[PDB]
C-alpha cells in the first residue's frame, strides 16, 4: 500500500519549494550516469 | 516613468502560494519586499 | 560518529513557524532538507 510508509516530511510546508539549482548540480551528473549507478550497486554489494 | 509587464501584487502571492517558487527567486522577492516596507514607513503611506 | 547540539527536527520546526528565521537561514535550511529528501528517496526509507 503507497499509504503504509510515509515520508513524513513530505507533509512539510517546505517540501513544496521546487528543488534548487544546487541539488540539480550536485545530484543530476551523478544519478543520470550509468556508470556512477553502477559503482553505487557495486560498493553496496560489497557491504551487503 | 511607466514600468513593463508587472502585476497587481496579490495576483502573484496567491499563486506563489499554491505554486511556492524556487528559494532563489523567493530569497529576491524577500530582498524587494523590504525595500517596499522601509519606504512605505519612512513615508508613512496612508493608502497601500 | 555522534554529532553535538542537534534536536528533534520539529522541535525548530514548530519554532519557525512561531519566530521564521532569517531568510539566509532559511534558505540554508532549504539546501540542507533537499539533501535529505534525495537520500530518503534513493535508499527509500520505511521509517522517517
Ligand atoms: N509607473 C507605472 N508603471 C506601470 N503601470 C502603472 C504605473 N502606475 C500605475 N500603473 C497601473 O495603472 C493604474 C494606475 O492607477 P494608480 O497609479 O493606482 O492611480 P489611480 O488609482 O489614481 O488611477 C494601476 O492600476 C496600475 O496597475
Ligand atoms: N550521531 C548522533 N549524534 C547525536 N545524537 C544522536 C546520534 N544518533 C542518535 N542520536 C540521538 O539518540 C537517540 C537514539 O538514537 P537512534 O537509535 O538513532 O534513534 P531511535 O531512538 O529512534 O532508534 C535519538 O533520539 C537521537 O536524538
Amino acid at each position: 500500500s503507497w499509504r503504509a510508509y510515509p515520508f513524513y516530511w513530505a507533509w512539510l510546508p517546505q517540501a513544496k519549494v521546487p528543488f534548487s539549482q544546487e541539488i540539480k548540480d550536485l545530484i543530476l551528473p551523478k544519478i543520470s550516469d550509468p556508470n556512477f549507478v553502477k559503482d553505487l550497486e557495486e560498493d553496496l554489494y560489497e557491504l551487503f | 516613468l511607466f514600468v513593463e509587464g508587472y502585476k497587481d501584487a496579490d495576483y502573484w502571492l496567491r499563486r506563489f502560494e499554491a505554486e511556492p517558487l524556487p528559494e532563489n527567486t523567493n530569497r529576491q522577492l524577500l530582498l524587494q519586499f523590504e525595500r517596499l516596507v522601509v519606504l512605505d514607513y519612512i513615508i508613512r503611506n496612508t493608502d497601500r
